C-alpha cells in the first residue's frame, strides 16, 4: 500500500 | 438586572441547538458545558465555547428585562427542541432559571457567567462566497483529509487565497482532494495560506445566503490564528492547526499515457458489487482497453467477482488496482454524472476529475492535463 | 447431479437474505454460515440452520439440473442484492459455484455440505391466524419478555392454547405483557401451554396467513419445536424447557384509583419531563382532581413538569416509574387513550387500551402490567 | 426498583 509520493510524507 | 425573556420555540431551539452542537459532550468542568445567553435591546444572543470552534448567535425575542445567564447548553437544546409549539418564557430568579412553555415547566440551575472563557474575537474580514459554494467545496475535498492526531499535518484542510482564487486542498498520503473556486475578496493584496482541522470545518458544511469569511485583511491573513465564519446572525471561530501542509502541487500529473470516462453511478455500483469479495476490503482491480473496463476482485479462498461496463477509454492499456473506499469516495467527491480518469502507470497517483454527459473523450496519446475546478488524486494499490 | 438453475434475481435476493437474516452473527462452527440450496422438480429451496432456528423457503426457479449445494449465506445475500437487475444463472460445478447474471459473473467456493446439520421436520400444524394479528399480539408481547439468556425463564414468550382461543404472556420481572385472542385451531382436544423464544418468535413476527405447527391434539409441544409458515416460507424454534412465572396471581382484581389519558400526548410528555431524569432513572405522575402531573429532576441537575389533562377518580396517589418502560407500555396499546388501574404507589400498575371506588377489572383482550420504582 | 410480586421471582 504504497503512499502519494509526497516529498517528504510518501 | 435579572435576564427576562420570550420568543417563539422553534427559532429558540434552532439557535440554542446550533451552539451547543459544538460543545464538548464530555466536559471537564460544569462551566465548559455552559451556553451564555444575553439579552438586550430586542435580541438574544446565545454564545458557546470550546476551545477548537467558538460560536454566537443573535435572535430576535421579546427581551421584558435585560441580563445575562449561563446555562447547560445540551439540555437546553434537548429541552426546547421537545418543548410545546407555544411561546417560550424565560427568567432568571437568583441563580436559577425558570423556562415556562405551554403547559410545561423546567427549573435550571446556573453557573457563574464571570467563569466562562471569553470568546474569541473574529478577525477582520476577507470574503465572502454563497454558502451552498462553500459547503459543496468543503465536502468534496474534507472526504480526503487524515482522520489520526499523531499525523496532524494531515488532519487539516488547506485554504489558499490569491486574490479572487481559493484553493482548498486535503489529503492522507493516499488520496489529495484540490478544489478551486473563486469568491468576493474584500481587500487587496491578499496572498496567504492556512490550515483548519478538517472534522471541524467539514461538519459544520451543514443552508444560507452568503458566507463572509473572517481571516485578516491585506498582508495580515492568517496572523490572528483563527477562521471565522458568518452569516444569517451567526459567528463562528475556528483555531487554525500550526501544523503544515505537505507540498502537494508536484504531485499533479500533466500528461497521461491513458484516459478513460465512465458513468459515475454505474461504476460505483460496480466497485461495491466486485468489492464483496475482497479481503479487508484492500483492493479492486480495473482492466482499462477497447471501450471496455473490467472491474474485478476477490481470490480462490472466498472467490472471484467481476463485472464489465461500457468505457470511453484512449491510450495505452493498463491494469491497475485500488482501494475500493477510496475509489467511491473520489468518486461520489466528483458531483458530476461521470468521471475522467488520467493514468499513467500502473504503479502512480491516478486523476480523477468531473466530467459531464455532455463531455467526450477522443488521438492515442499522450494527453495534455485538462484544467479543472475538481481533482481527487489516487494512489494505486499493488496488484497481487 | 449438480445444480443448475436460473431465476428472477429480486426473486433469488428476498429468499435468501430472509434465510440469511437469521445466520449466526457468531458461528459456533465455520459450516454454519452456510446457506444450502436444492434444486428439484418442485422448485428451489433456500434454507438455513444453526441448531436452534431454522429457515426455509421455496421459490420457483427454471432448474436445468438438479442437485444441492452449501455457500456462504451472508456472502450471497449481498450479492444477489446488489446484481444487476438481469436473470441470476446458477450452475455448480463440483466445488465451485458459477453464478453470472448480466455483465456480472462470480465464482464461488462450497462448503462441506456433508457437515451441516438437517433441518428439522415442522411438527403437525395446530392453527392458523391472520398476518396482521400475528405480527400485532407477538409485538405487544415480546416488549415485556426477558433478555438475558442466562435466566430463560423470562426470555420465552408463554402461549397457552384451549381450542380457539391463545393466551400470549411475557414478562421480565419488572412488567408483565398479556394478550389474548381468538385463532383457526385445526385440532380439536387442544389444552397446552409452551414457551417460545422470544426474540425468534419477535423476528417471525416482523416478517398472509400464518400457521403455527405444534403438534396436534394432545401432542401439542411434546416435540420440542414451534414451526411457522406461511407464503413459500417456513420457520422452526426450539421451544424452552423453562417454566413460566405464575403470572395470573399479578392480575390485580380491584383498583382504588382508575385513569385515563391521550397516548400520544402523555408519550411525548414524558420524553420531555425525562430529559431531566437522572440517567433516565424515574418519571413521577401525580394524579388528581383529573389532572395528570408528570414530572422529574432534582435540584443538582433540572427540575421539570408537565400538566396534562386526565379522566381521574379514586384514591389520588402519585406514583414513578422508568419512563422506558412506560413509553413501552404506551406503545404497545395500539389506542387512542390508555386506562391506568392504580393500588397503591408501591405495587403494580394496569395498563390497557382504551363512583369514587373501588373499581373492579375490567376485561380486556390486552393489559400491560408495569411495576413502579420507590420515590 | 422493585420487581413484580411474582412468587419465586420478585
Amino acid at each position: 500500500v504504497p503512499t502519494l509520493p509526497l516529498v517528504p510524507x510518501g | 438586572t435579572d435576564l427576562k425573556f420570550r420568543l417563539v420555540r422553534e427559532s429558540f431551539a434552532d439557535a440554542v441547538s446550533w451552539v451547543a452542537k459544538n460543545l464538548p459532550t464530555r466536559p471537564a468542568v460544569p462551566v465548559l458545558s455552559g451556553v451564555l445567553l444575553t439579552g438586550s435591546d430586542e435580541g438574544l444572543t446565545i454564545s458557546g465555547f470550546d476551545y477548537e470552534v467558538s460560536a454566537e448567535v443573535r435572535v430576535p425575542a421579546e427581551i421584558a428585562s435585560p441580563g445575562t445567564v449561563l446555562v447547560s447548553g445540551r439540555l437546553l437544546s434537548d429541552i426546547t427542541r421537545a418543548l410545546p409549539n407555544k411561546p417560550v418564557d424565560f427568567y432568571v430568579d437568583g441563580n436559577r432559571v425558570a423556562l415556562t412553555c405551554g403547559n410545561a415547566r423546567f427549573s435550571l440551575p446556573t453557573m457563574a457567567v464571570e467563569d466562562y472563557p471569553t470568546l474569541p474575537t473574529l478577525p477582520e474580514d476577507t470574503g465572502t462566497l454563497p454558502a451552498e459554494l462553500f459547503s459543496e467545496a468543503i465536502g468534496q475535498v474534507a472526504i480526503a483529509a487524515g482522520r489520526d492526531d499523531t499525523l496532524p499535518m494531515l488532519t487539516g484542510i488547506r485554504v489558499e487565497i490569491s486574490g479572487e482564487k481559493v484553493v482548498l486542498a486535503a489529503t492522507d498520503r493516499f488520496r489529495l482532494a484540490v478544489r478551486e473556486l473563486t469568491w468576493n475578496a474584500l481587500s487587496p493584496d491578499i496572498e496567504a495560506a492556512v490550515l483548519v482541522p478538517a472534522k471541524t470545518l467539514g461538519e459544520a458544511a451543514k443552508d444560507g445566503s452568503e458566507v463572509r469569511l473572517s481571516l485578516g485583511a491585506g498582508m495580515g491573513v492568517g496572523k490572528d490564528g483563527l477562521l471565522g465564519i458568518s452569516g444569517d446572525g451567526k459567528r463562528s471561530t475556528t483555531r487554525l492547526l500550526d501544523a503544515e501542509f505537505p507540498k502537494f502541487r508536484q504531485l499533479l500529473p500533466a500528461e497521461h499515457t491513458a484516459v478513460a470516462s465512465a458513468d459515475v453511478a454505474e461504476l460505483t455500483e460496480a466497485i461495491k458489487l466486485v468489492a464483496l469479495v475482497a479481503d479487508r476490503g484492500a483492493q479492486v482491480r480495473m482492466e482499462f482497453a477497447d471501450g471496455m473496463l473490467r472491474l474485478s476482485a476477490g481470490a480462490d479462498d472466498v472467490g472471484r467477482a467481476e463485472e464489465d461496463i461500457a468505457v470511453e477509454f484512449a491510450g495505452q492499456p493498463l491494469t491497475i488496482a485500488f482501494n475500493p473506499t477510496y475509489l467511491i469516495d473520489g468518486l461520489a467527491s466528483l458531483h458530476s454524472e461521470r468521471v475522467s480518469f488520467g493514468f499513467t502507470t500502473p504503479g502512480k497517483p491516478a486523476l480523477l476529475r468531473p466530467a459531464s454527459a455532455e463531455d467526450r473523450i477522443v488521438d492515442q496519446g499522450p494527453f495534455a492535463a485538462v484544467p479543472t475546478d475538481y481533482v481527487y488524486l489516487l494512489m494505486p494499490v499493488r496488484l497481487p
